[PDB]
RNA sequence: AGGAGUGGAGCCUGCGGCUUAAUUUGACCAACACGGGAAACCUCACCCGGCCCGGACACGGACAGGAUUGACAGAUUGAUAGCUCUUUCUCGAUUCUGUGGGUGGUGGUGCAUGGCCGUUCUUAGUUGGUGGAGCGAUUUGUCUGGUUAAUUCCGAUAACGAACGAGACUCUGGCAUGCUAACUAGUUACGCGACCCCCGAGCGGUCGGCGUCCCCCAACUUCUUAGAGGGACAAGUGGCGUUCAGCCACCCGAGAUUGAGCAAUAACAGGUCUGUGAUGCCCUUAGAUGUCGGGGCUGCACGCGCGCUACACUGACUGGCUCAGCGUGUGCCUACCCUACGCCGGCAGGCGCGGGUAACCCGUUGAACCCCAUUCGUGAUGGGGAUCGGGGAUUGCAAUUAUUCCCCAUGAACGAGGAAUUCCCAGUAAGUGCGGGUCAUAAGCUUGCGUUGAUUAAGUCCCUGCCCUUUGUACACACCGCCCG
RNA sequence: CGAGAUGGU
């Protein structure tokens, strides 16, 4: 770069890069249980951290797939030789991640399991994992040539105002069967977690809580106490 | 596109009597006819151009779709028995009826 | 217009008075400071509304019983 | 109650009908300046012609005196397409050929589907668990009354305890001489320094006036930027309220309704396959429904929709003076950006030479209406500027069916608009100009910003509709229903 | 107490 690009173009181009990388990884690592990518920079080096539920499938027999993925990321995005490193990392609390639950429901349907038996199968596992509530939806040609939908729901679920940006986790997916495409949508509502990264640290806007009064003595008589 | 009736009932699929309306001629067992009178009950009186008048009936596929009228031009299927009676197969627009007469397909009797 | 107070305000004010009656008084600006240290309230605008109805209830309790 | 209108005129632009080789097509409150749809080519799907394989792979055949590839010249052709015909060089196992099978498609079905969006519907609405009532569909909770913008509160009570919507929440506007602290932001002051004026107590001065004239190794944060905190609660006083929940006026105060975003359950045969490597089934597949050349999308007796300019004197024309805010900027394949200053030309425009990847350069963004002086004189007039002749620049591979721009000339209808009908309550309506999108060339559209700034209301259910309850029914395809001679 | 019929998608 013989003269540097302006800050408006620089900040937009850095966002366009993260979007294409997330699409490539989404469709390479679908059955291997992918759920997100994180990227960080240091002098002469870029480190990419990748989250999945079955990390040994991301590596392969002696690390083959990490070496193949390092090669194609470098080849496509134009990094110089050896400046790119890929690290696989294991997903914590996989029942509270909406993308891993949308993909496992997609592969469970694609194997020929019945729709209600599959949908109550994930609805139980999300609520046993410690969510405050959830909503699962499937739609398309469910049983016959005319389209239908099903809602499955449990616990609490908010729809309006700013808290939706940090208390609700969501995913949408497609599955192709011999008669055409079905849609899947998954929503999960997170628990409040003061510190520990199960959920958000910020409380709900209308949850006031009062501290309890303690240990007073009702009677008194006048006395003095020297040190 | 343009409606030409007026009602609540947008509940159907649109008629699209357009584009590849490929021109249809007779096979064996068929005739061209002009409507003379319309009766009740989905039946009509029609004259074909070789001069045998018949009582005629709307096929179940054309009900409440292809509205027939007096002096209109139609394609009719004959019966191998009961020669006084027949059934409607098609209606020709005034744009198609002139093309039939331009191909010499109709005697100089039909009105357009 | 409309100045009616919702159940989130009216319930929090009653629970404060049941526990801390001996701290409270008629001055809004002192009640507003007490309610900030005895409770976790997410918004400054909600804290002002709670201390307002607490100040209204103290002036009622000085005359006779309040059923709740 | 009123304001500005629209419907009448000329022109722009979307739709139907007609015309045509083709004038590609979706859509009929909730279609019609809408598909971000401003088509010269491309886009491009339509119409007239011509090259090409970009037909994987499998099996069989043909084949190293050879499977196959490419081409000069003449004829041919819109054509410098070796397309094809005559001729005779060239390449080297990569192809060719028959059968099977694939592959592509702005082809068909939105009435086969996913995703997204619109609408019912801007209002206050919706639902389990355990208990009570009915053989049952169902019901109560979810209410007689008062109160609120609100299924918002009070209270009542065969129900008790909860969930979503509402509200809270997020962004934004108006206040801080208090905090943090600035050569990519300023002020004040002086060591002072410089130009101009004597108008000034008084000189041509220490001292006065004027400055985007210039240094500070002066002091500072009022004006600009932007981080943290503060502030408003129906909190205070007087009335009215089953004296509760609330409602009205007033003091003090920057301020006692700022404006947007997000939004439930259940639906619609609503729109979209022409946004997609989202997609089932059907069609087509070498004389192709997968690339180049030319034409069309603009065609004009006629009906309709959203708009621009006007009918003048509360004006038009010619000079002079003086004030904004929001933004964008060297294109990463893809090859283009925003402009000061000097010179040539009436103008559009041309040449030279610098700054800017931006609180740094265009830039103190010298904006329009408005303001001050002049000319015209109630005349289709010096109002209005449609229609049309001749000449000159700029973009581009190409401007004719006129791309856009400049100049002289020509000088239509129109004198405040029939029956009808739209939007609007305060920095609002209306007037007035400037940025962004689309862009090689270019707004009469749309999405934002500032500037000048009113009249009329503080209400009602009459007209068109929405919410809740009681009531009647021969309706459930649900009054655009059903039905008799 | 004016006049207020009818219904392809």
């Amino acid at each position: 770069m013989a003269v540097q690009i302006s800050k408006k173009r620089k900040f937009v181009a850095d966002g366009i890069f993260k979007a294409e990388l997330n699409e490539f990884l989404t469709r390479e690592l679908a059955e291997d249980g992918y759920s997100g990518v994180e990227v960080r920079v240091t002098p002469t080096r870029t480190e990419i951290i990748i989250l999945a539920t079955r990390t040994q499938n991301v590596l392969g027999e002696k690390g083959r797939r990490i070496r193949e993925l390092t090669a194609v990321v470098q080849k496509r995005f134009g990094f110089p030789e050896g400046s790119v490193e890929l690290y696989a990392e294991k997903v914590a609390t996989r029942g509270l991640c909406a993308i891993a639950q949308a993909e496992s429901l997609r592969y469970k349907l694609l194997g020929g399991l019945a729709v209600r038996r599959a949908c109550y199968g994930v609805l139980r596992f999300i609520m046993e994992s410690g969510a405050k509530g959830c909503e699962v939806v499937v739609s398309g040609k469910l049983r016959g040539q005319r389209a239908k939908s099903m809602k499955f729901v449990d616990g609490l679920m908010i729809h309006s105002g700013d808290p939706v940006n940090y208390y609700v986790d969501t995913a949408v997916r497609h599955v192709l069967l011999r008669q055409g495409v079905l849609g899947i949508k998954v929503k999960i509502m997170l628990p409040w977690d003061p510190s520990g990264k199960i959920g958000p640290k910020k409380p709900l806007p209308d949850h006031v809580s009062i501290v309890e009064p303690k240990d007073e003595i009702l009677p008194t008589t006048p006395i003095s106490e020297q040190k | 596109n343009k409606g030409k009736g007026g009602k609540n009932r947008r509940r159907g699929k649109n008629e699209n009597e357009s584009e590849k309306r490929e021109l249809v001629f007779k096979e064996d067992g068929q005739e061209y006819a002009q409507v003379i009178k319309m009766l009740g009950n989905g039946r009509l009186e029609a004259m074909c151009f070789d001069g045998v008048k018949r009582l005629c009936h709307i096929r179940g596929k054309l009900r409440k779709k292809v509205w027939i009228n007096t002096s209109d031009i139609i394609l009719v299927g004959l019966r191998d028995y009961q020669d006084n009676k027949a059934d409607v197969i098609l209606k020709y627009n005034a744009d198609e009826a002139r093309s039939l007469k331009a191909y010499g397909e109709l005697p100089e009797h039909a009105k357009i | 217009m409309g100045r009616v107070r919702t159940k989130t305000v009216k319930k929090a004010a009653r629970v404060i008075i049941e526990k801390y009656y001996t701290r409270l008084g008629n001055d809004f600006h002192t009640n507003k400071r007490v309610c900030e240290e005895i409770a976790i309230i997410p918004s400054k605008k909600l804290r002002n509304k709670i201390a307002g109805y607490v100040t209204h209830l103290m002036k009622r309790i000085q005359r006779g019983p309040v059923r709740g």
